[PDB]
This record gives C-alpha cells, structure tokens and sequence, in this order.
C-alpha cells in the first residue's frame, strides 16, 4: 500500500511562533492529501483537503503546500487552541492510510 | 586415391552388419534398395556420421582418415544447396573465398573458377541467376553442375555424390554421368549412390557395391555382377535391366541367405586378402564475417519481393493510422486515442517481428553442410546473418512509422520525444526478433515456431497495461508482467507522450483537483496505470529490453553451437 | 450528517464484536459512503472499510475475512461485525462519512471504546 | 467394351495434334514422356476435360459417349483420395450409398462390398484404418486397392487409371498390375497411363499407345513395338528395357519425323480403316446430406487432436482470463478492465475462427472428383459439411468461455445477460467463420487466405471502439465501421454489461453529475462511445451479424458452384 | 451535431399562473442541460444548470426536470419579472448548441 | 469575471472583422476558457469557439477556416478575427466565460453589434 511518514513525532513551540509539519509518502499522491486536527477526548476534525484548500470554520493561519511525495502544513502565529495532534491522510488508493501523528507542545 | 573400408559395423539397433571393400580411381557406385545401407555407407566413408557408432577401419593409401579429411574431400548433396538468387559465378566465388587459402591472390582464385567453369561447361550461363521462386533461372541439369563446381573449387582427390541423378530427367542424368566419367578419367576417385539406374548408366560404372538391409550382397567390378548372379543360381532374361534384375532378386522376383552366399564367394576372399595386405580455422574471423554478410545482403536485394512488401505494408498502415487518428484533441477522448494508437504500434511491431523465424530455418541444411566442410565458424555466420538481414530490415519500419504518423497525429512536438519514440520502437522490434530467433533456431519447421510466438505475444499483450490495470492483479500473478516486451515499450511511449498534457478544457487540474474522479492530467493517468514519473521510470524500460536482446541472442547462439551437425 | 455509535463496551476473545451506527439528518441510501475507523491506544488510526449508498462494500485487506459491514435502511443504520476478536484489536471505534466528490472524511461520530479482555 | 477415338485434336495452343486408335477388353497402356499427351489423352477418353477444345470423335460400341458415361465409368486418381480416418469398409459403404441406386437394399449393398473386398484381397484389413498423420494405417500398396474398390463398387465396364504405380515400390507395383490383369481377364477394359515401367510390367500389356509432344509415335499391340522400332531404323541392345528404349529414342539416345513415319506406317492404316468401318440426380437431397454429414462427423471424431486441442486451449485461456480479471471492482478501474476483457474475448473469437480456412481447402480434390462422378450436388455437400464441422466446433468454445469466466469475473448476475453474452459470442464466431469460408472457398493454398483474413481482422479491430473513439473519425471514413464484426459484438457486450453500473464510490452520479468530466455511470461511458441505450441498440448488432453470415455463406456457395471442375 | 428543439416558440399566460417549457434533443444528453433567461437589451443570464440545479440569485419558483432527450422547465406562480426569452443549451458535445428560444407573454 | 467587448461597429463585406474582449477581476491564463458567441436578428444563438487558459483553441465546424481566436496576456485580452465576412453574419457578439467543472457559461459581456453593409 502507501505508507505516510511524519518525521517530527513531537514538537515544542511557543505562542506567536511559526511551526511546520511534514508528511512524506512512499508513492505519488497528486495532492490527494488531507490534514486532520484532533484534540484529547474528541474525534478528528478535517482541517485541510486537497493539500492546499482550507475548510470553512478554521482561521487563515493554516496553509498547505506540497507536490509529489512531500507535503507540508504551516501554522503561522499559532495560538493555544491549535495545540493537539495532527494527522496526514491519503485518499488516492482504496486502502486509505493515515500518518503516525505529530503532537504539539507549549514551552 | 584408394579408399579401403574393413569390417565396418555402424550402430545407432544396427544399420550395417559387416562390410568390406576398396575403391580405386574411377567410377564406384553403391546400389541397393532404399532401406539398405546405400546412403549410410556413403556418409560413413565421407566422415559425415558420428564416429561413436562406427566399429571398423577406413583407410586411405594405408593411412587412416585424418581430421583434415572433410576439408580435402568434396561432398555433393542430393538436393540443391546453391543460392538460387546469386549467379553461377558468385556461388563459386563465395566457395573459393572460404575454402581456399588466403595466401593466394584474387587473380589466382578467378583463374581457378574460370578453369572449373570451362571444365564443367557453364561458360554461357556463368553470369545467369541459378533461380528461385520469383526469379527465373537455369535448368535443373546445370544447377547440379554448379553444385559440383562448388566442391571442385578446392580440387579434391575424392568426390562423394548422394543420388546425383534423382530428380533429374533421363537425358539430363545421362549427360551428368558422362561428365562424371570424364572427370574420373583425369585421376579422381568418384563414389556415388544411385537409385535404380538405366543400362546406359550402368554401362559406365567401374566398380559396384550392392547393399541390402545392411548386408553386402556383392562387391566387385560392375561388369561381373551379371555373371556372378547367373552362376549363383539365377537367370536374367533379355531386355531386362541388370540393375532392375538385382533389386528384383532382393525383393523376391533370405537376407542372411545372400549375405552368407557372398561371404562364401570369391570376391569376399579377394577383398579380405587385399584389406589384410595393407593394414596387416583456414581463414580469419573478419574475412568469414565479411563474406557471409555480402552473400546475405546480395540475397536480400535479389529477393526484392519479401522485403519491399514489408516496407509497402508499413507505409500503407502508417498512412491509414494517420488518417484515422488525425488531429488528436486535448479533450475527453484524447487519452483513449493516444493510448490506443501507442498500443497498436507496439503490438504491431511485436507481431510483425514474427518473420524472423524464417532467418535460420530456411537455410539450415546449407549452414550444416558449410560448417561441416570447414567454411566458417558458428560465430561469424551468426553475426553476419544478423548484421545483414535483421538489423536493416528491422530498423527501417520504425523510422518510417514514426516519420509518417508523428506529425499527422499531432503528438508532443519536441525533437527528443520524436527520437525517443523512434528508438523505443526500434528496441521493441529487435527484442521480439531476438525472441523469435531463440525460439526458432535449430528447428526446421516454421509452423510450430510461429504458433508458439503468437501465443507468447498474446499473453504479453494481455500484460501490457491497457486491457487490464497492472495494479489490480493479485500478488501471486503480477510478477508475470516483467516478462512482457510490449509492456516496456508501451510504458516508455506513454511516459514520453502524456507528461505535460491537459485533457479537461476550462479546468486547471495541474494546480488542484476540484473533483477527485476526473483524470484531467497525464500525470494522473500515468500514476493510475502504475507508471513512474521520474526519468528513470522511462529509461528503465529500455535497459530491460536490451538485456532481453542479449539473453535471447545468446540462447540462439547456444542452440546453433550445440545443434547436431551429423 | 449526524452519526451515533452504540454497542457492547466489553467482549470476550475470539467470539465477536458488533457495533451499530445510527444516522440522523440524512438517508444512507442516497449519496454518501459510510466508513468504520478505529484508533488504537498509542494513537494510530486505521481504516477498516465502508459500505456505499448502493449496498456495495469494501474492506481493508489487513482484515482478511474477519469484518463484515451491513445496513438496515428501514431505520437508517449500518452495522460493523468483527469476528474472531483478539486482545490486540482493543481500540476506539468511530463511524464516519465519505462524500467522494471531495474525497475526505467530513463527518465523524463521537466514538465508542471497546475492551477485549477475559 | 471397345473405346475408339478418331481424329482427336484438343486445344487449350494445342496439346494433341492428331490421334487415332481403339481399345478392346484387356490391358491398354499409354506411355511416353511427361510433356506428351500421356495424361491428357486419358482425361479426354474419360470425359474429364472440357469438350470445348475437343475436335475428334470418341465412340463406344459404335455409339457416342452418353451423358451417363462418367457415372458408369470408373476413374482412379494417381494420388489417394481415400479418407485416411475411416476404415476400408466405411469408404466402400460411403461410395455404395451414393453411387448405387436407392431401390437396392442395404443387404445387397453389403454383399456387393463383400464381393469387392474378396476380389481385391482386403479381407484382413477390411476393418483397419487407412491411415493419416496421427493415425497409423495400412501400407501404400493397399490404399490403392481400396481406391480401386471405391470405383469397382458400381461394377463398370471401363476403368481408367492415372499412374497407378507412381509412388509405389517395385514389389508393390508388380502385385498391383498383376491384380489389374486378373481383373481385365474377367472382361473389363482397363486403360492406364504408366511412367517408365519395368519389363516385368511391360510383359503384361495387351495394347500400347506411345505419345510424345502431342504426337502419336506408335499405336498397336505392346508386344510388336520392339519389332516396329527395330524395322524403323533402330536397334536395341540386350539387357535394355524396351520401355526405356522408346523414351531413349524420343529424347535422342524430330517430333514431326516420327509422327510422319507412323502416319506412313501400316498400323496407322489399320487404325484408320477400323475407325472408318464403324463410323463410316441418382439419389435424394436428404440422403446425400445425411451421408456427407455422417462421414464428416466420423472424420471429426477420428481426428481428436485438432478438435480436442481447441477445447483445451479454450479452457486454459478462460481460466487464465478469470484469474487475471478476478473480482471486477466498481471503482475507477472497473471500466478499463471490463472493456478490455470484452474486447479480448471478441477479438479472440474472430482470430480463432481462422481455422475454418481449412474446411473446404483440404478436401478440394476429393470434392471435385466426387462431384464429377455424380455422388452428390454442391448444395448437399456444402450444407452437410457446415452442419457437421463448423456448427458444433464453433458453438462449444463460446459456451465454455462464458460458463467459466462469467462468474469468476463477477459480471452482471442475471440469467438473460448470461445468455445474451453466450449468444453474442456464438454469432461473432459464426460470422467470422463464414467470412473465412467465403474468402478461402475454391482456393487450394492456406497461406494467402490466412494472411488476408489476418489483415482484414486487424483493420476490423482498429474500428471496434476501444483503440479509437468512433465519434471522432472523419465523415469520409467513419462509414468503414459498418464493416466490422468485432464492433457489433463488442457493442452488444458493452450494452449488456455497463447499463446499470456505478463506478464512483461515495457519489450518486445517477441522480446528477456534480462534475462534468467524471464518467461515473455506465450510461455515460456508453454514450461517450457512441452506443445507443435503447434495447434496439443491442439487438440491432445481432441482426447485422446474421445478414453478414447469410451473405458470406452465399458467396462461398457461388464460389463452389462456379468453380472449374475440369 | 445535436440539435435542440423547443416546441412552444411562443406562449401566453397571466400572473399567478403556472407555465411549462420543453426542450427535446436529437441525442442523449445525460442532464448536461442548461436554461438561460434573456431580457430585451441584455445578455443571457444563467438560470439552471445540470437540468435540476438552480443558480443562486433566482427564486425557488423555477424547477428543472428531465431525462434522456426530454427536459422541461417549470415556472410556478410566475410574476412580471419572469417575462422574457428562455433558451436551452447542451454542453455535452464540443459544438455547443442552443435552442430556438421561447418568448413569454402576458394576457 | 468582468468582461468588456470593443471593436468596429461597421464592416465592408469580405474584408475582416476584429473584436477585442478585455477581462478584469481575473487572469485569462489561470483557470477558465473564453468563448465567443453571436446572436442573429431573429434571435438565434450560435457558439463560435473558445480559447483555453493554456493557449489551446477550439472552433465551430460551421465556420470553416474563417475564424481565429488569439490572446495577449500582457494586458489580459483575447481577440476574435472573422475573415471573409458576408452580410449574413451581421449580429450581436458577446464574449463569455466557461468554467468546465460546472459546464455552463457563467459570465457574459455587454455585447457589441456588428453591421455588415456597403
Ligand atoms: C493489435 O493486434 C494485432 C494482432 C495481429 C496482428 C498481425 C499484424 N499486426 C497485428 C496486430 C501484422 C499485419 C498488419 C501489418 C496488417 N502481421 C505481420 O506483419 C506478419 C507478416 C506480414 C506479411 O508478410 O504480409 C505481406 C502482405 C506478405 C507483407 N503476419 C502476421 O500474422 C501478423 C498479424
Ligand atoms: C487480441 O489480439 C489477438 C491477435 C491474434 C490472436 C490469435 C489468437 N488470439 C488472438 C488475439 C488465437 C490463439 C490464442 C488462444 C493464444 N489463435 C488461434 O486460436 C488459432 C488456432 C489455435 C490452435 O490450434 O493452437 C493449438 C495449440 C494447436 C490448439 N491460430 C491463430 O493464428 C490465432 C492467433
Ligand atoms: C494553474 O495554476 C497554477 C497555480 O494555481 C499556476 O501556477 C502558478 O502561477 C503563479 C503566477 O504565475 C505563480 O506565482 C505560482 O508560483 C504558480 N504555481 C505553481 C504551482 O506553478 C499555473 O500557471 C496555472 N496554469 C497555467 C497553465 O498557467
Ligand atoms: C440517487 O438519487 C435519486 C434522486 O436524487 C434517488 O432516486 C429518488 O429516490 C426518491 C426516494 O426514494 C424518490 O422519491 C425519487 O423519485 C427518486 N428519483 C429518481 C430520479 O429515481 C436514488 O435512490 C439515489 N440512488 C440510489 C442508489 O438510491
Ligand atoms: C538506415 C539503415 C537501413 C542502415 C542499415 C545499415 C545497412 C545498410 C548496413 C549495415 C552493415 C552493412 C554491411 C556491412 C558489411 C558488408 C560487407 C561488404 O563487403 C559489402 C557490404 C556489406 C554487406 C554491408 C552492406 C550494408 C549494411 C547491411
Ligand atoms: C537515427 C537513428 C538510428 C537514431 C536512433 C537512436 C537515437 C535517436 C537515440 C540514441 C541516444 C538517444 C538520446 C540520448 C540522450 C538524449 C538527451 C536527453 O536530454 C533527451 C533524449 C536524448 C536526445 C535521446 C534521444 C534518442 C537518441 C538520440
Ligand atoms: C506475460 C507472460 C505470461 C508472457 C509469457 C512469458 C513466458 C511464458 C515466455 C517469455 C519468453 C519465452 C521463452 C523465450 C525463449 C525460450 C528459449 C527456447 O529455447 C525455449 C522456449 C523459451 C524458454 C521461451 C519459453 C516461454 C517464455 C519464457
Ligand atoms: C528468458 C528470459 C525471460 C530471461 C529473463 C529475462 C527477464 C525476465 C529479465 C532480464 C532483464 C530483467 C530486467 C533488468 C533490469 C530491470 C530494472 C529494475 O529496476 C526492475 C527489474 C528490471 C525491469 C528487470 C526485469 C526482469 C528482466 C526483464
Ligand atoms: C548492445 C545491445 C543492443 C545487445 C548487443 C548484443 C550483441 C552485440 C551480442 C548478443 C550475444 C553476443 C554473442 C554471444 C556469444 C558469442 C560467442 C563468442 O565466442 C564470440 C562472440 C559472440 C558471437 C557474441 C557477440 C556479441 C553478441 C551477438
Ligand atoms: C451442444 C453442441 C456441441 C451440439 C451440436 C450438435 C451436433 C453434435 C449435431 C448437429 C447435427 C448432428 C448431425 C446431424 C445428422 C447426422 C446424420 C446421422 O446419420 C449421424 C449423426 C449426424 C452426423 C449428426 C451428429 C451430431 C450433430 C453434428
Ligand atoms: C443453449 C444455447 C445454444 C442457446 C443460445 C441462444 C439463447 C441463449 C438465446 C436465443 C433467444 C434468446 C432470448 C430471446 C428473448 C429473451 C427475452 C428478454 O426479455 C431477455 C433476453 C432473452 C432471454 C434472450 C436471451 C438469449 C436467448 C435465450
Ligand atoms: C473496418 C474495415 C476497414 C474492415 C475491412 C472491410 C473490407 C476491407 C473487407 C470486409 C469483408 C471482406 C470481403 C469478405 C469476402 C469477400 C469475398 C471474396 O470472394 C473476395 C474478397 C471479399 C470481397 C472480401 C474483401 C475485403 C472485405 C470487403
Ligand atoms: C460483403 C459484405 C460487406 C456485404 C455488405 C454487408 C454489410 C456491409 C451490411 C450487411 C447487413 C448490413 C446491416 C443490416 C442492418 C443494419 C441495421 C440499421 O439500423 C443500421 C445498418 C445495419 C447495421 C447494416 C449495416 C451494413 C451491413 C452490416
Ligand atoms: C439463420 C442465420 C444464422 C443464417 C442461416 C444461413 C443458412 C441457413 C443459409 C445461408 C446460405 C443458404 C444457402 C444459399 C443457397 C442455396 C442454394 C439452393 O439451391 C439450396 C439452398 C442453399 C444451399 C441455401 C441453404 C440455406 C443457407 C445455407
């Protein structure tokens, strides 16, 4: 299948800072990449679709950029409501696969 | 020259029981029914049979037969092995270039050829084509003389002939045998096997060897067999051919009966006494390759039908394809048509490369005869025949197809794409041809090879990437896709063609995909088919073809090297 | 559009697991596809399978013959049956929605925890 | 019976100049070189040549030859036309059923056959197969006797033989000719053409007719030709065959020289005086069809190799296809795989229906011989051969393919769809076979017919609807799509398969199209290919096939009816 | 090509009435049908797409229904701002074709 | 997103016709396709052709070789050239926009009338 790998299994930042998360795929995905946000005690919530498009209901601080096998989520000027776990999903091939998840922290 | 054979017993089951005799300068004939060792003794004397089954001893002037024997001795085959497309002079030139020494001068070779032509009496046809299906040629009575000249070039002392008259007419056969007698009077030992001659022929023999069912029913002068059989308890009526009389005796108008009678005959005693009286590469590789190539190319040009026809078909097919697929559009139907045309081109190359089965199959007997005789090695023949026939007649159709269709269709208008397409077509053609050679090398029938080729290519087409998606096949079967030439060719063509294309008018899919199930770019189509988008993902295919070529062209060679020449 | 899971929260090994997802605000036979997802302790998401609006179904190959997804349109439900259970497949199960024209899992359930012990 | 020919002059250019003679009960031979009218006079006497070029008069007991002649006269061909797969009894039964009258009883026919077998001496092989490639059979010396019996069934008074000994061995030929003499002593007139006999044969003739280059060099008793040529200015030495002596004279050891000598000879005067002395359907259609069908089916079963092989290939190919395409999915790749598998099935039927070229080509000579002899009409033979070979061996592969692949692949699970697919495959097979028959009927070489069939099918495949979209072709060319069998078959299969399918998971395209370029239903795919969605749009194709069949099966018939039988 | 035919080249109705317009195609269109409204002195304005969907900016009085080759536009309880010319367009095949147009009147 | 036509309002027969459409609010090389439509007196709409965002063009077959559509991205314009004009092609010309994912002509121009006389 297609395995998605997120290198920074954990991060550490402070408010107002800029953070970047990376997802690397074992195969070409053609922007069929989605980013989900999960808080403790809740189901995942769709944040980005198409690797660039932003879902209605989120600020214009999250951005998505990528091509081929490398994709990235950029959170500029992060706040305290942005801490959580972030997952990358590919919906190109039928056995949809998620990433391992990256947890954000606060210094 | 005197060839003496003592206590010969060849076993494959046995074909010859016990044979003794001598053959001196002159006309020596070997008669008998077809089952007998009429043609086997001739091969045994001529060293054209496996010495493994041989028992007795063959001697020349008291010395055994050297390894240099077949090179100094001529052997004329029953059926023709002359190149019907060359001329009577060209065949002799080819024979002389490889059978004679390189120390000699071309002037000396030409003088030898002129002398041979004069002796045979081929002066007025020396520059006329021997003849093929499409080409009108000389009569069957002078093809035989050309074949005899091809062996007399080296001026041997012993000349073997297998049924020199079978197939010829009576008046032709009489002249041929009179010519043989005139040759023999010069001091040559001629040994031949005849099939039921006429008395006008039988009156010319100088020695006779009658064999039946592997047994020697008589050996001695041909003029005394009549007296022998008369005194042995038989009588011949008038107007009956003695040669027919002998076979009538053999059939029954028993085998051991005649064998024992002869073993108790005086001739057997004389032969045994005489036998107990006595006993008791040429050229360089490059030269061979050059001449083989020259002959093959002359044959290719001199048979314009089956080579011009392929070019005509290629041009016609290319024009039809360019008319049907004229003006490819960047719309919903562009993908379908592009994939279809590339698939057709690739599979047509593979299937049109089936004619290569004819390369080493049509000329098997000539190859064996010339290899035994010491003309050339297997390597030189193989490389020359590849270099003359396969290479140019497989390189050209691809060029024609590309140059015709590429711009009518309106494919990617770059030079590198054009030349990559050309090169890919060339490689797929070569690989299919090599596979055909490997399958058909050493055989003698085209039908089975053609059928096997067709079946293999059908399965290859199934695994090419159009009829079935290669990413959906089960793991325990998908590996078979790596044994498909069309797959590699089609993948390379798709990669070259589809990369920077758009196929959804009004929509910029290259940036983002609005709908997930649209397939609006070439990259999406390629990835959906399992194709890699990196440049390696292209050239990979090519190397996979090259290796194939090598491997197949190796197997063919080993099927010619280990082929049984005897 | 509004999904709710339900089912036993505790299971014996190698017997069965059955969950039910009820849908309100939409008809499961109209447009979308309906998926089951599970999240292991030591958070790791795994997609199990889905049933389409026309009754067709698709499953993850890593679950070979152990999973079946069914539906009941009379009261707008779809069911997940995971047989021959082991203590490794102890996780939090969600039912989710898949549009197809967009490609993403838009709506999710509240999630139910399942413990396989003895 | 006495057959007298007077002033015969056949012109095609002329082959016979002027021939006179009579043939009485006994052994009458026609000798000479191959160029002469040795074999032409035999056809002329036997009424197996076009009377258009004939000039002179042929008479029997003073009356001209009636139209009932060839039915009451036997003609034995040089090469074998016996069914090698039947038995010596079965061939005679088939001959008797069609050459004898229906008034007789099967008991009478069996008694006639038993008498014939006893006279020929085939009692111990009466129930053994004559022999084919795969089947071991009787020796070549008894096949000839079986052929002679097939003509003696009707007990004719005149028996013509074309080279009865050519191909046979000496001991076989002697026995055959002794048998012929024993037959002739009963009161039959046997007229045969020999090629360079032996004296053991020449001593049996009762009359001799020597022809060379269309000229009569001698006619009279065979025992006096020696004296004639001795007194004509020639001498034969001892132990020389007189038959070889004559041809030696003819060759030259001039044509008009010998012709004039004979015209001034006494024998010519006697022949002219004698010649101036004198002159101066059987059965019903159903019976013929039944017996032809029975023989063809016996031959089909008795050659299990080439019929079982097709079934084995069909099963193997079906299993491979079901393994490769196992479990078709309703996703992005379902359309591609469905279209590909249907395309492969259709084209494979068309290409596997090339073997029908062998139907009327292998048995052309037998058909001509049996039609001239009055066995049956063209209609009955044609229909029976269709009913026995084509129908069952083209109906079965389709059933096997469908029953195997339909459920492995997982196509539309309805009974009507299953049977429509079966019927469509059957129809496409029949249409391709009929086209092959039309192309190959009347010919004698398989190669050209096979090549033409392959080319036509290749172009048909181009115009089938997968490699190129049929709605994009230019108007001045699109019409060619109506000459494609694969197009109709593939269209019907697509219509049956794709109708109520969805191919975009998660999306209800059947209701509305969210994105314009998705292709999420079978209806969209069909319309995009130019296919009509109404039920007519299916059955239309079938009728287009049926008409084709009719047309082709008509052309073939007219190529057999107007075929030259002479 | 594909020719679209509107039978009622003209109509005649009164306010509050219900009116129906029909478009018939010479080929299968698969709901690739659009309806445009045109007033005198203005360019056509898109009214319906997909043969069923309604464009934002128009009341929920226009409806579209059809299948295969027959499609219809229904205006229930028409007002005076609805009088004009109505065109059916097919966007299935590249040579896009319009209908002849149907003009509404007021009695 | 905001289109404006311009060009001569009167033309001699069989010489040429040239119209220009300027686009504001969008870049013609980004997403959409740009079409030309004409409306005859005795209202009858006819689609002439379009140019795509990537430079490709497509034309109505009823206008065989008479029409060419070009573009100038430097100032966001596209031009229509209709050659060998006849008094029958006297009409009102519009430039329009085509999305593709939706399939319909969404945005239109104000339209310019062209009279072919002598
Ligand atoms: C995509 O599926 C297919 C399936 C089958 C085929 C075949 C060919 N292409 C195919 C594509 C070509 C023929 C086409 C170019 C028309 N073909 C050959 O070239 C050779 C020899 C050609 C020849 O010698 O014909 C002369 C007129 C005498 C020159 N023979 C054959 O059996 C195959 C059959
Ligand atoms: C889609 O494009 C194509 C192009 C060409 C072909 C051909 C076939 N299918 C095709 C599909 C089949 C072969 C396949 C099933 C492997 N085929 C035949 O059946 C007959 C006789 C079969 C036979 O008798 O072979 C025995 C082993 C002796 C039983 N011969 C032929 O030339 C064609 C060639
Ligand atoms: C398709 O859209 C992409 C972006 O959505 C266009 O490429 C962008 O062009 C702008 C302006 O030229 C640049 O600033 C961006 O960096 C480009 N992005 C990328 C990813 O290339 C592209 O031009 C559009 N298609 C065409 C044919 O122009
Ligand atoms: C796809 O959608 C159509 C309608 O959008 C569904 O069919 C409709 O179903 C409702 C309720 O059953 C009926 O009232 C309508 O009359 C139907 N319309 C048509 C055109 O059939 C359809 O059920 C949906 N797809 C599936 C698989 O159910
Ligand atoms: C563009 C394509 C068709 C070019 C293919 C090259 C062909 C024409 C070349 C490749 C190798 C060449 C051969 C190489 C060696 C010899 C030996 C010489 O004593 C006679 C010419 C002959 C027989 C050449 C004939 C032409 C040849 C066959
Ligand atoms: C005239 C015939 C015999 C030549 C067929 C082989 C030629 C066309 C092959 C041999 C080497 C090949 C080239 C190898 C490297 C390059 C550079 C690259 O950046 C584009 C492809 C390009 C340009 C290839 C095109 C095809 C090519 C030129
Ligand atoms: C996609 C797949 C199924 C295509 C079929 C590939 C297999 C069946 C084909 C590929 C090339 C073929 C081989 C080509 C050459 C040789 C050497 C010869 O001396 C014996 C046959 C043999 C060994 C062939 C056997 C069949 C073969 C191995
Ligand atoms: C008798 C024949 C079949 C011998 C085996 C030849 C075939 C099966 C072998 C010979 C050379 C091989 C190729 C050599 C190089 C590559 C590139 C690599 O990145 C993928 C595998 C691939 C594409 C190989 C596939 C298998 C291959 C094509
Ligand atoms: C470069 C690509 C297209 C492959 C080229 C393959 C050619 C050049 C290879 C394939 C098989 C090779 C042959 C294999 C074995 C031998 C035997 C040796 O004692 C002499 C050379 C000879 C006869 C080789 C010559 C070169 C050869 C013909
Ligand atoms: C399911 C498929 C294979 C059935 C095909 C039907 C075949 C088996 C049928 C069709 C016509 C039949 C033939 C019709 C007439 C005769 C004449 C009779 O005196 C012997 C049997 C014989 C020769 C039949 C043999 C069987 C036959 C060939
Ligand atoms: C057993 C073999 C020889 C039979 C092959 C021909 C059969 C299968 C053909 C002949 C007539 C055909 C049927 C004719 C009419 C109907 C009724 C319709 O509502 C569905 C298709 C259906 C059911 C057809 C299916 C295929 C059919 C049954
Ligand atoms: C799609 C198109 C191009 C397929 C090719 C169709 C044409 C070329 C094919 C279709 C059927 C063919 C005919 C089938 C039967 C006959 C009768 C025969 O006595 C002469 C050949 C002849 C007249 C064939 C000529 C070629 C032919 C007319
Ligand atoms: C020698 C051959 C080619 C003679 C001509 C036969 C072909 C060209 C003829 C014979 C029967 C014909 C078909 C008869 C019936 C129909 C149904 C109609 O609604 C469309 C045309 C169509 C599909 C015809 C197409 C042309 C056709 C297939
Ligand atoms: C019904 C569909 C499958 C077509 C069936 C075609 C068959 C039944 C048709 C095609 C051509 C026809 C033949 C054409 C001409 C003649 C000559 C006539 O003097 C006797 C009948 C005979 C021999 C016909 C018998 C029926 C026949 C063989």
């Amino acid at each position: 299948d297609i395995v998605l790998t997120q290198s920074p299994s954990s991060f550490s930042v402070s408010l107002g800072d800029r953070v970047t998360i990376s997802c690397k795929a074992s195969g070409y995905i053609l922007n069929r990449l989605a980013w989900y946000q999960q808080k403790p005690g809740n189901a995942p919530r769709l944040l980005i679709s198409g690797a660039t498009s932003l879902e209605t209901g989120f600020p214009s601080r999250f951005s998505g950029t990528g091509s081929g096998k490398d994709y990235t989520l950029s959170i500029s000027s992060l706040q305290t409501e942005d801490v959580g776990t972030y997952y990358c999903q590919q919906y190109w091939s039928t056995p949809w696969t998620f990433g391992g998840g990256t947890k954000l922290e606060i210094r | 020259a005197v060839l003496s054979f003592h206590n010969i017993c060849y076993r494959v089951k046995e074909i010859l029981s016990n044979i003794n005799g001598i053959m001196k300068p002159g006309l020596n004939a070997i008669l008998g029914p077809t089952g007998g060792g009429k043609s086997s003794l001739l091969d045994v004397l001529a060293a054209r049979k496996d010495p493994s089954g041989l028992s007795g001893d063959v001697l020349i002037n008291g010395a055994p037969r050297p390894a240099n024997f077949k090179c100094n001795s001529g052997y004329v085959v029953q059926d023709d092995v002359v190149m019907g497309t060359l001329t009577v002079r060209e065949n002799l030139q080819f024979s002389a270039a490889l059978r004679l020494a390189t120390t000699m001068t071309n002037h000396e070779k030409n003088e030898r050829i002129n002398r041979v032509i004069q002796e045979l009496g081929l002066d007025k046809v020396a520059d006329s084509k021997v003849g093929t299906q499409f080409i009108r040629g000389v009569s069957g009575g002078e093809r035989k003389r050309t074949s005899i000249g091809m062996e007399l070039i080296t001026d041997p002392s012993i000349l073997f002939l297998d049924e020199p008259t079978t197939g010829l007419d009576s008046s032709t056969a009489n002249a041929v045998l009179l010519l043989l007698k005139r040759m023999s009077k010069q001091g040559r030992t001629i040994i031949f096997s005849i099939h039921q001659p006429r008395y006008s022929i039988f009156k010319l023999f100088d020695s006779l060897t009658l064999l039946a069912s592997g047994r020697l029913m008589f050996h001695g002068p041909a003029q005394e067999a009549l007296g022998y059989f008369e005194s042995a308890g038989y009588h011949c009526e008038a107007y009956n051919n003695p040669a027919d009389f002998f076979l009538d005796i053999i059939n029954g108008d028993l085998i051991e009966k005649l064998a024992e009678i002869y073993v108790n005959s005086s001739f057997y005693k004389e032969t045994k006494a005489e036998l107990h009286q006595l006993s008791g590469y040429t050229t360089s590789f490059c030269h061979q390759l050059r001449w083989v190539s020259k002959r093959s190319f002359k044959n290719l040009l001199g048979n314009p039908q089956a080579s011009i026809a392929q070019i005509i078909v290629t041009v016609v097919l290319g024009l039809v394809i360019g008319a049907i697929y004229f003006g490819l559009k960047n719309d919903s139907t562009g993908i379908q048509n592009r994939a279809g045309v590339l698939f057709f081109l690739t599979t047509n190359q593979c299937f049109s490369s089936v004619s290569a089965v004819e390369l080493f199959v049509v000329e098997k007997k000539l190859f064996i005869h010339e290899y035994i005789s010491g003309y050339y090695r297997v390597s030189s023949y193989f490389l020359g025949k590849l270099l003359s026939d396969l290479l140019p007649m497989r390189m050209l159709p691809s060029i024609i197809f590309t140059c015709i269709v590429y711009f009518m269709l309106g494919l990617k208008p770059k030079a590198d794409a054009f030349f990559v397409m050309m090169f890919t077509l060339m490689m797929v053609a070569y690989s299919a041809s090599s596979m055909a050679l490997a399958i058909a090398a050493g055989q003698s029938v085209v039908s089975v090879a053609t059928l096997l080729m067709t079946i293999c290519f059908v399965f290859m087409m199934i695994f090419s990437g159009l009829l079935v998606n290669l990413t959906t096949i089960a793991s325990w079967l998908s590996w078979l896709q790596y044994f498909s030439i069309p797959r590699y060719g089609f993948t390379a063509l798709q990669h070259n063609e589809f990369l920077g294309q758009n196929f959804c008018p009004g929509l910029n899919a290259t940036g983002n995909n609005p709908c997930n199930y649209a397939t609006c770019t070439g990259e999406e189509y390629l990835v959906k088919q399992g194709i890699d988008l990196s440049p390696w993902g292209l050239w990979k295919n090519h190397v996979a073809l090259a290796c194939m070529i090598v491997i197949f062209l190796t197997i063919a060679y080993l099927k010619l090297l280990f082929l049984k020449k005897y | 559009v509004q999904l709710q899971e339900s089912g036993p929260g505790l299971v014996k090994p190698s017997q069965s697991l059955s969950l039910t997802c009820t849908v309100t605000g939409f008809s499961i036979t109209s447009d979308y596809a309906w998926n089951w997802i599970r999240q292991f302790p030591g958070k790791k998401l795994e997609w199990m399978g889905y049933i389409n609006f026309d009754g067709g179904t698709t499953y993850n190959p890593s679950l070979r013959g152990r999973i079946s997804i069914t539906r009941d349109t009379s009261k707008n439900q779809f069911f997940l049956q995971l047989r021959s259970v082991t203590p490794e497949d102890t996780a939090t199960y969600y039912c989710a929605t898949f549009y197809g024209a967009k490609g993403t899992l838009d709506y999710w359930g509240q999630g139910t925890s399942v413990t396989v012990s003895s």
